[PDB]
């Protein structure tokens, strides 16, 4: 050890995470904290229609929250409480689009329910002398309780296991959440024994624990960048996009 | 990541562990699962005739499931005293849950007539309020069992998992999703006499007690972090 | 036949114990319709914890 | 012919089965017998005074079958509420059967005195009407039974199957040829009291309930198609 010799290409091993098409990179080494294991397959129990993979286009990457975080935000002090298989939908409606402007989540459109595996990254780009440290944690069915408006708090979500973003190293990190719900299938549009809460699976959120710390003379925003891979898809009922009524603001 | 260890910096020999009080006490306690099957008070309620009640009148109804009641504190001194007890305090740190109950309802003295009590998976439960016992018809087809006061005046039961779910909700429920308040109870135990209208006025303000406990069939879910607790001695005494 | 040989002596109790949660066959009267059924867990709903 | 196929146009893949329930509950129901076994009520009755009685009087008779009774709805809450559970509603779906069945005969609380139980295959059945619980002499050689109240108030029964019969009519009865009303009922169970004159009088206006199930014996005939259906959320509320 102890040889740092930096050339015209720095130093460091730009460490990949390719895939479908989107191909995304970064410089640190990630810290994940998988909440439960891999589930299975789940289309023998309650599916005889066609039920299809679509790997080769729901499993890129997309961007869905992009902020800013300055020093002004306090200790305790929520970012983003993205829902992940709504905010996938919801930056794209968001985005002054629909969804079938978007290939990852076309089979939305058509499919009428949804089961499947996430992958997110909540990618940072702090620098170096900025001291501060955002945590990431998944949730399983939030809007499911009353009593997370008691619970909506670092200490809270410190105890279940949770990834940890040191602005210091500008840590990245990664997060597999892995589909677990009461019913084994999301649906994706209004159906007959449930309308409200729909493609819910709980609360990604990002609660700062240390906030950015810096001198008189400091950079002041701290852009949080989050991604989102969808790999275990499983979308079954094909029915017509036009019932596909938009998604919740 | 929550559980990692970045430099142990230990200064301690290893201890012996007595295998968690099966060397002294002669009795395990690291599962916490045989802890749970420890029956627990569910919810004591008060008898008030309100009508000349049918025979078939339910005398009272409550939905069942293992998140405890909402909470019911002249208060009942051990809800104003004993807050909530083990077992919502167990489950208070899991989002999930799938598995059995068991009960033993426990009937007073100076009752003679007999009961039935019925299990009703058809029941829903809406909002996190009117999940309390409530004082209000027999049934056919709903699983039913009748105890007699005469022999002994406590019921026992194990009602099963009826849903249609993988499991059910564990926190209090707000009702967000119409059909999710299919998949918070194990449905709704009914208790209801057979006595008539001039036997049952001399039961009127009398105490029925309601125990609960897992039974072995259940297995909780996900993880989930506690919420704020509240420290007891802290309460405040009664100034006389 | 008759059954002439001297009987049981017992002791009844109203109830089963509460603290006792292990090793112990309780008895019960199950609401449910099978007398060897359990609930279960299939492939997805073997519980992580 | 009814269960032909003509052309199968099938879209989906192949289902995985639960195994009747096995698979998540624990339990099978595909079988509908070990369904039957469950009790479900048979008819609930008001006790009423008429004579000054002897105690080798009946209280009450009643023929007994797996049919159901002819339903007697102050109307009875459930029967005006719950119409017909569900024996009865499987046992639309047959013409025949053949087989045992067993009561559990539950009594209320305020009675103390011995009960003593008849079964009589002697008795026929004259018409749907009077196929009821009715409202009236104990007798040597029908088989019998005493029930003790103060030991345990709920008598259990098996009532075989006494017919000259291959099997019984199990849709409702007409009485269309005289001799077929030996074969509608098992029998006829009777109720009666060792009650004096002067003790019964408290017990005037008590319920006693009767139950009903098959118990293993029973094999249905030949499949009739169901009966044209009420649908029970249709019935109207008690407008207050
Ligand atoms: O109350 C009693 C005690 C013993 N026994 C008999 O005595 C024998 C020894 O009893 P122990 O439970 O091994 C055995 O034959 C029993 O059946 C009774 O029948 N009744």
């Amino acid at each position: 050890m102890d040889n740092p010799n930096p050339g015209p290409d720095g130093e460091g091993e730009v460490e990949l995470e390719k895939d479908s098409n989107v191909v995304l990179t970064t410089q640190r080494d990630p810290s994940t904290s998988i909440p439960a294991p891999v589930s299975v397959k789940w289309s023998r129990w309650t599916s005889n229609d066609v039920v299809d993979d679509y790997a080769t286009i729901t499993s890129r990457w997309y961007q869905i929250a992009e902020f800013v975080w300055s020093k002004d935000d306090p200790f305790d002090k929520e970012l983003a409480r993205l829902i992940l298989p709504r905010a996938l939908l919801s930056s794209i409606e968001a985005n002054s689009d629909a969804i079938c402007d978007v290939p990852n989540t076309i089979p939305f459109k058509v499919h009428a329910y949804w089961r499947g595996d996430m992958e997110v990254r909540v990618q940072i780009n702090s620098n170096k002398f900025q001291v501060g440290q955002l945590q990431a944690t998944w949730y399983y069915s939030d809007h499911e309780n009353l009593n997370i408006s008691s619970k909506r708090s670092v200490y809270g979500f410190s105890q279940m296991d949770h990834a940890l973003i040191s602005a210091s190293a500008s840590n990245e990190a990664k997060l597999v959440i892995p589909f677990k719900h009461v019913y084994p299938f999301l649906p994706t549009r209004i159906v007959p024994d449930w309308t409200t809460g729909i493609l819910d699976m709980g609360a990604l959120n990002i609660r700062v624990i240390a906030p950015l710390r810096m001198s008189a003379t400091g950079p002041t925003t701290c852009n949080v960048v989050v991604f989102i891979k969808l790999n275990n898809s499983e979308f079954t009922g094909t029915s017509s996009g036009k019932f596909y009524a938009s998604q919740i603001r | 990541e929550e559980s990692r260890n970045t430099t142990v910096l230990d200064t301690t020999t290893t201890l012996q562990s007595s295998g968690f009080g099966r060397a002294f006490f002669g009795e395990a306690f690291n599962d916490l699962k045989t802890l749970m099957r420890r029956y627990q008070l569910y919810g004591q309620l008060l008898l008030s005739v309100t009508t000349d009640k049918d025979i078939d009148h339910c005398m009272f109804t409550f939905p069942c499931l293992p998140q405890g009641l909402a909470l019911d504190i002249s208060p009942h001194e051990i809800f104003n005293r004993c807050r909530d007890g083990i077992i919502p305090l167990i489950a208070s740190g899991y989002r999930f849950y799938r598995g059995d109950l068991r009960y033993k309802i426990v009937f007073p003295s100076n009752v003679n007539s007999n009961i039935w009590v019925q299990h009703r998976p058809d029941r829903r439960l809406e909002g996190w309020s009117a999940a309390k016992i409530v004082n209000c018809v027999y049934n056919h087809g709903y699983a039913s069992h009748i105890q007699i006061t005469r022999v002994n005046n406590v019921i026992e039961l194990e009602v099963p998992f009826y849903n249609a779910t993988c499991y059910n909700y564990l926190q209090a429920f707000n009702a967000s999703s119409a059909a999710s308040s299919y998949a918070v109870s194990l449905g709704e135990i009914s208790v209801g006499f057979q006595a008539t209208s001039d036997d049952i006025a001399s039961i009127v303000n009398k105490p029925v007690t309601i125990y609960y406990s897992i039974g072995d069939g259940m297995q909780f879910s996900q993880w989930v972090g506690y919420q704020p607790m509240m420290i007891l001695d802290q309460l405040p005494a009664p100034v006389v | 036949p008759s059954y002439q040989q001297s009987p049981r002596h017992f002791v009844p109790t109203g109830m089963h114990s509460l603290a006792l949660g292990t090793n112990l066959v309780e008895p019960l009267h199950a609401l449910r319709l099978d007398a060897a059924g359990t609930t279960q867990h299939p492939v997805g709903c073997a519980p992580d914890e």
